[PDB]
């Protein structure tokens, strides 16, 4: 899986999965803390 | 179908039809088994994949199935150099066609019989859309009136 | 050959040539395989056979004398003459006591064969688990045989013990009582008799003890160690 | 060796003929392992044995006590009661539960090694004299018609116990299919042979559907679903 | 919808057919005698648009791919 | 050599799956495990998954054996809402980071034991917690620790086949516990009975209740 795991470390591969998770970060960043115009703490 | 007409079975022979026997439920059931149909076939699924995974192990490798333990059974799973012919002490039980020439003309008799079964089965498959009826109920409607129970004969009521 | 707990069958490798006493092949799981935890085991075999031989002789002893109370149930209904919190400790004190020190010398013998008081007193050099002595004033014999028919009475105990607890949990009364109710029925008062299972039926015998009892104003979850596993 | 089961069957090499029963059979392969084939040929001599006395019972239960039936026969009510103790079948249960374990216990632990206990367990001075395995002797044995010609003696208990075997078998089938006794089935195929036979009876379990032994329900079966 | 029938049970028999179309009364019949003009009903040729939906004429479209599909396999 | 997982066929992966460890039938069609260093990682998974699923299927088991004895037992599916109605006082944030923080320092101590498997048995843990080795030829750490602890009753300390033969046990119980786990989940799915109830169900009636009668694995019967 060595091969394997080398694919997944190329660099479109790891590209696409960072700007998933990144993503999918911001959009539950959102969905649980909505409208969030100022950083009012 | 030929022991429902002579009434051996209590299986009334509309009913005792291959294809009613709830191999297709739209086609006709079968609700007096022991089980549903459908855990019918898991278990059959799981027999027959026991059985034709090991045929397609020896088919691969024609000395395996063997040398691995399977409740002591292996040792009927040497088979022959042929996939087709395994023949040991379970396929070829009774030891048929001893001297070569006699098993050759054995394979020709088992080869021509199967594939007039085939033809036999394929023709069935067509009777049963065609008619409706078993292939039995067939021969004997066709020796009744050959010339209005054929295949033109009956090619106005076909699904009715 | 030899005593065996399974005649015509040989001994395993950890049990060749024992020097324990009562030694008859047995061990299906080798638990004793190792050296230090088969004498570790000795000696609990050894405290748990006099223990169960106790308290089997305390059962038995209190049912005779006092065949209207229930030795499950003694622990809360008794009239102790004192109270049992300092009576608890008390024990706790002494028999942590007692079981360091022998615990002590089951790890290492010559380390406290000596009185703490008195200097002159002191136990002689002995092997472990067997201390003598004091301990031993009276012998019957030479002690090889005689520890064998200690430890053979032990097992015995041991085994009479979980025979009480499971009558008295089933049946709800005195061992001996249920005794005295086996032999005049001995076709209906058999586990068998009273527990069977089958493939679409199981028939329990109901629980006796109660599953809460109070005592001093706390209740005990003493119910009857566990159902559902009952046959 | 000599006559086979099938007039063309090739024999196995591990089937030679040497011990008794020998037809050149085994179309499965399970006497290829010798261990194996040891113990099937111990499993073969209980089985046969116990057939024998479960088909002798029956034939004799019923021409000695025709109006009970085999079948039935271990109800708690259809037992017979010799003395004033209450029938409690968990009672018979622990009799025989503790005495044929102990029994064969002491065969399987002979089966495991040959002379292994051979002596009795309170004096280790006379013994059972087995010559081979499955065939104890002594006491077993106190009338002593071995000693001489063993082997076709061998084969004829071998035979009599398949025998007896296909005959339980038959049996438990023609129970299930007919409701009645074998020796009463055969007098009602002597009457009317041409409806008292497999057909029309098979395809019918005579069973109920349960049995209730004093409030426990015991689910029963008929070996073939056909009702 | 919900109380049309299933299309197996429309392919099933030719009764529900011949309440439709009633030249499946005849079944394959006409087809192999060469007596295709029975078949009018279901292999029709109007042009325009069906005018409850403005599409083709469906039964165009089966005598459409059947020509079609004759062509091609020649 | 030994019984494969699929018996004859000779393309089982190469000679990293040999007849060494514990368990080996050659079963590994994806080749998930096919780097050393990833083998000895699913080895360490493996073991770790079958302890945990024989404790979590015990447990499951004798609560649903308890449950049907009248117990005030929650089935497995529910213990959790049950736990919290009976005891108000707890805070489910409260349970989860404890649970999280104390199954955190062993689970550190393990993986510890993991990059290094001789770096556990000293320091403030004893010499105990060393452990014994046994996947991929090392005789230290790994998913085997000896000791007085963790091998308290010291059954894999003399006689190697004993301990050969108890392994084997350890990882035949832990796939079928797996597996079991797995069924469980299923049954709950499908059913919404445990599993005990399951089992008392098909015994009781071997017919119509099969997995192709709830209605959720065949979806239309
Ligand atoms: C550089 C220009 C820019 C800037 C400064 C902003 C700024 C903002 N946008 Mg906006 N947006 C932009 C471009 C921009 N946007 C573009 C080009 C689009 C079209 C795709 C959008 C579409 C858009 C939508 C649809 C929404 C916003 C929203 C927001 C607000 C949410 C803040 C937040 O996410 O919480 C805080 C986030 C964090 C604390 C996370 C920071 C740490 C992360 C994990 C690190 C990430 C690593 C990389 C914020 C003030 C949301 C809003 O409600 O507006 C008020 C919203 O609904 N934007
Ligand atoms: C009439 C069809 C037919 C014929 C002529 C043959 C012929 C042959 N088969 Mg074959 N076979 C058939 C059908 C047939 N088979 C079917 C339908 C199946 C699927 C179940 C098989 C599956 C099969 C296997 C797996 C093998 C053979 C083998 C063989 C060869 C071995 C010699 C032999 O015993 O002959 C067969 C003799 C006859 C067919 C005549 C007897 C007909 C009677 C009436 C039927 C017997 C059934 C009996 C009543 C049921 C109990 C059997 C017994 C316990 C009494 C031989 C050339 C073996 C081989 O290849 O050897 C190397 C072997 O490996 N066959
Ligand atoms: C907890 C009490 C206890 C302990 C510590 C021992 C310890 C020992 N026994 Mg012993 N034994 C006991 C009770 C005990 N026994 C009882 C009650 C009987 C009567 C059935 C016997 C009969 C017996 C025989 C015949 C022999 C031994 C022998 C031995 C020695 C070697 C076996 C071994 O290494 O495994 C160590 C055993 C343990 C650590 C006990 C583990 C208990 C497990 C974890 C609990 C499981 C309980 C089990 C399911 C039974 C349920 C209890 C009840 C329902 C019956 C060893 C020092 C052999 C020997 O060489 O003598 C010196 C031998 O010949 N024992
Ligand atoms: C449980 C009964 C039983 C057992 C354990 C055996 C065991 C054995 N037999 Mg035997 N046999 C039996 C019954 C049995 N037999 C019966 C009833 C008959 C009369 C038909 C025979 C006739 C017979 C012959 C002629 C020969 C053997 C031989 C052998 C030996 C080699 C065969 C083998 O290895 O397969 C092992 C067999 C088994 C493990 C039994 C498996 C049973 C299966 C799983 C169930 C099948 C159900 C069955 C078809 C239905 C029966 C009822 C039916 C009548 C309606 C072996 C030790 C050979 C021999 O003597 O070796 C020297 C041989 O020549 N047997
Ligand atoms: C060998 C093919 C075969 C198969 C697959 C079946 C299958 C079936 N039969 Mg049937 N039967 C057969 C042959 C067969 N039969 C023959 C040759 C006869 C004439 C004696 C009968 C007479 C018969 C009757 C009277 C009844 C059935 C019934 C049934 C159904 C319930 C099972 C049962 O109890 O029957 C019995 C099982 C057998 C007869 C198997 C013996 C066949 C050979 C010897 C072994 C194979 C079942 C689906 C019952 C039914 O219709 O359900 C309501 C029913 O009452 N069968
Ligand atoms: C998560 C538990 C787990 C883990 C980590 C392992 C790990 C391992 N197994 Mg094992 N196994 C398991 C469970 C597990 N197994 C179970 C439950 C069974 C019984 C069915 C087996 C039966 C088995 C056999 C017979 C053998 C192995 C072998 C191996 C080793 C080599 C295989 C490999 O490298 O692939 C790595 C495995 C994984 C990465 C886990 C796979 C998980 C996948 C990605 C998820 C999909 C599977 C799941 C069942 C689908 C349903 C999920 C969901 C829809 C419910 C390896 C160390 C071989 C060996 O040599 O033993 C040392 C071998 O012979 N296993
Ligand atoms: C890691 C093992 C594990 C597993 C397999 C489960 C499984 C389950 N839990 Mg649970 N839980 C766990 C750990 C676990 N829990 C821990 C450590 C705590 C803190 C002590 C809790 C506290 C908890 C509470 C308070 C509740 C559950 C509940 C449930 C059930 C339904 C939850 C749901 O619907 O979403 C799906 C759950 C999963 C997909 C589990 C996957 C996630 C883990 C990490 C694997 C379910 C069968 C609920 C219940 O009682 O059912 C009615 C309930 O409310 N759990
Ligand atoms: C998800 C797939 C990820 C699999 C992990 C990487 C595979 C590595 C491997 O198997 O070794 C190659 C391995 C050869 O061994 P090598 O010497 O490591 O190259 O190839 C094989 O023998 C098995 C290949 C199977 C790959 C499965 C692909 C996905 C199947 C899904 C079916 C639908
Ligand atoms: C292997 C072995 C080995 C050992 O050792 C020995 C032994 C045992 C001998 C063995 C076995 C064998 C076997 C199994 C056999 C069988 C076979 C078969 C079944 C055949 C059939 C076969 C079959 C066949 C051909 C069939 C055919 C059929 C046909 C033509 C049909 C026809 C028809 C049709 C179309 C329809 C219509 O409407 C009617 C009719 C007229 C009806
Ligand atoms: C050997 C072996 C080895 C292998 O390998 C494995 C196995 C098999 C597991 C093993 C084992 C087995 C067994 C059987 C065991 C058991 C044990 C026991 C039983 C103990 C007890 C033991 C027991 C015991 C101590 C007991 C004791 C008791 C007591 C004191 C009592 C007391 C009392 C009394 C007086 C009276 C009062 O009022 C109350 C009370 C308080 C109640
Ligand atoms: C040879 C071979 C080899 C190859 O390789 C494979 C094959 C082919 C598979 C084969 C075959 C096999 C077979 C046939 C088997 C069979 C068996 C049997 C039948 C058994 C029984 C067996 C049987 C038996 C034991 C039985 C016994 C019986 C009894 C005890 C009874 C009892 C009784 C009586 C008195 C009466 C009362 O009232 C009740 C009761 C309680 C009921």
């Amino acid at each position: 899986m060595k091969d394997f795991t080398t694919y997944l470390s190329t660099a479109p591969v790891l590209t696409l999965l960072s700007v998933t998770v990144v993503a999918g970060l911001l959009i539950e960043i959102n969905r649980f803390f909505p409208d969030a115009l100022i950083a009012a703490f | 179908e030929i022991l429902a007409t002579a009434g051996l079975i209590p299986a009334t022979p509309e009913e005792a039809v291959w294809f009613r026997s709830g191999v297709i439920p739209p086609a006709g059931q079968y609700g007096k088994y022991w089980m549903d149909p459908y855990s019918l076939f898991w278990i059959e699924a799981i027999l027959m994949n026991f059985a034709e995974l090991k045929r397609w192990q020896d088919f691969k490798e024609p000395g395996s199935q063997s040398k691995q333990y399977f409740l002591g059974l292996e040792a009927v799973f040497g088979g022959s150099g042929n996939p087709a012919y395994p023949g040991g002490q379970w396929f070829n039980m009774l030891n048929l066609g001893k001297t070569p020439e006699e098993m050759k003309k054995l394979q020709t008799n088992e080869i021509r019989n199967g594939r007039l079964a085939m033809i036999a089965c394929l023709g069935c498959a067509a009777q049963g859309v065609m008619t409706q009826k078993g292939p039995f109920a067939n021969l004997l409607e066709h020796l009744a009136d050959p010339v209005s129970n054929n295949l033109l004969g009956n090619l106005a009521t076909i699904l009715k | 050959a030899r005593a065996n707990w399974l005649p015509g069958s040989d001994f395993p490798a950890h049990l060749e040539n024992c020097k324990l006493p009562g030694c008859y092949g047995f061990d299906p799981l080798g638990l004793g395989a190792n050296e230090e935890r088969l004498a570790w085991f000795a000696e609990s075999e050894r405290v748990h056979c006099r223990w169960a031989m106790l308290g089997v002789a305390g059962i038995l002893v209190q049912e005779i004398v006092k065949p209207d109370v229930f030795w499950y149930t003694s622990g809360a209904t008794v009239e102790l003459p004192f109270d049992i919190t300092g009576l608890l400790a008390f024990e706790l004190f002494v028999m942590h006591w007692v079981e360091s020190r022998r615990g002590y010398d089951i790890k290492k013998p010559g380390s406290m064969d000596q009185d703490p008081i008195f200097s002159n007193f002191k136990l002689p050099a002995h092997e472990p688990g067997y201390p003598g002595g004091i301990f031993a004033p009276f012998v019957p014999g030479s002690l090889e045989e005689l520890k064998v028919k200690e430890i053979k009475n032990g097992r015995l105990a041991m085994l009479a013990f979980i025979g009480f607890t499971m009558a008295a949990q089933v049946t709800g009364k005195n061992p001996l009582a249920a005794l005295r109710e086996h032999l005049d029925n001995p076709l209906g008062t058999t586990i068998f008799s009273k527990a069977v299972v089958v493939p679409g039926q199981a028939v329990v015998p109901p629980c006796a003890i109660p599953d809460t009892i109070e005592f001093q104003g706390i209740t005990i979850p003493a119910g009857c160690f566990l159902h559902s596993l009952w046959p | 060796q000599r006559k086979l089961w099938f007039p063309g069957v090739a024999a196995p090499g591990y089937l030679d003929g040497s011990m008794a029963g020998d037809r050149g059979f085994d179309p499965m392969g399970l006497g290829a392992n010798p261990k194996m084939m040891t113990w099937y040929r111990q499993a073969e001599l209980q089985n046969g044995r116990w057939a024998m006395l479960g088909v002798a019972g029956i034939l004799g239960q019923e021409i000695i006590n025709p109006a009970q039936w085999w079948y039935t026969a271990g109800m708690p009510e259809n037992l017979p009661r010799f003395d004033s103790q209450p029938v409690n079948m968990g009672g018979i249960l622990a009799w025989e539960f503790i005495l044929m374990h102990f029994v064969e216990v002491r065969r399987w632990q002979d089966i495991r090694k040959k002379d292994s206990v051979n002596a009795d367990p309170f004096n280790p001075n006379l013994k059972v004299p087995n010559p081979e395995l499955g065939y104890p002797g002594g006491p077993f044995d106190p009338l002593g018609f071995s000693k001489g010609n063993f082997k076709e003696a061998q084969t004829k208990e071998i035979k009599n116990g398949r025998l007896a075997m296909v005959a339980f078998a038959a049996f438990t089938i023609q129970a299930q299919a007919t409701g009645k006794g074998p020796l009463q089935n055969l007098t009602d195929h002597l009457s009317a042979p041409f409806s008292n036979n497999w057909t029309t009876n098979i395809g019918h379990c005579m069973v109920p559907t349960s049995v209730d032994v004093q409030g426990l329900t015991i689910p029963l079966s008929c070996l073939w679903p056909g009702q | 919808p919900k109380e049309i029938p299933l299309p197996h049970e429309f392919t099933l028999n030719p009764e529900l057919m011949a309440q439709l179309y009633p030249s499946f009364s005849k079944g394959l019949a006409p087809f192999f005698t060469l007596d295709w003009a029975q078949y009018s009903d279901f292999l029709t040729f109007q042009g325009g648009l069906n005018p409850v939906t403005g599409g083709l004429w469906l039964t165009d479209t089966v005598h459409h791919h059947l020509a079609i599909a004759v062509l091609f396999l020649i | 050599v030994r019984e494969l997982w699929f018996p004859g066929n000779k393309e089982v992966v190469p000679d990293y799956l040999d007849g060494s460890l514990v368990g080996d039938h050659g079963f590994d069609p994806l080749g998930l495990g096919s780097s050393p260093e990833q083998l000895s990682w699913n080895v360490h998974a493996e073991i770790f998954h079958g302890r945990l699923a024989m404790t979590g299927v015990a447990g499951i088991l004798l609560t649903s054996l308890l449950h049907k004895g009248g117990a005030d037992v929650p089935e497995w599916f529910e213990a959790g809402r049950v736990y919290l109605d009976r005891n108000p006082n707890v805070d489910f944030g409260a349970l989860l980071f404890s649970t999280i923080v104390m199954s955190g320092f062993v689970e550190f101590k393990r993986l510890n034991d993991i990059r290094n498997p001789g770096s556990q048995g000293s320091g403030i843990l004893p010499e105990d917690f060393k452990g014994v080795g046994g996947p991929q030829g090392r005789t230290v750490g790994g998913p085997y620790v000896g000791g007085r602890y963790f091998d308290p009753m010291g059954l894999c300390r003399g006689s190697p086949e004993q301990t050969l033969k108890y392994k084997w046990n350890e990882i035949r119980n832990g796939r079928l516990a797996m597996m079991a786990f797995l069924g469980f989940a299923a049954q709950y799915a499908a059913t919404g009975k445990g599993p005990i109830d399951n089992l008392v169900d098909h015994v009781a009636d071997p017919f119509h209740t099969t997995f192709v009668h709830n209605g959720v694995s065949v979806p239309f019967i």
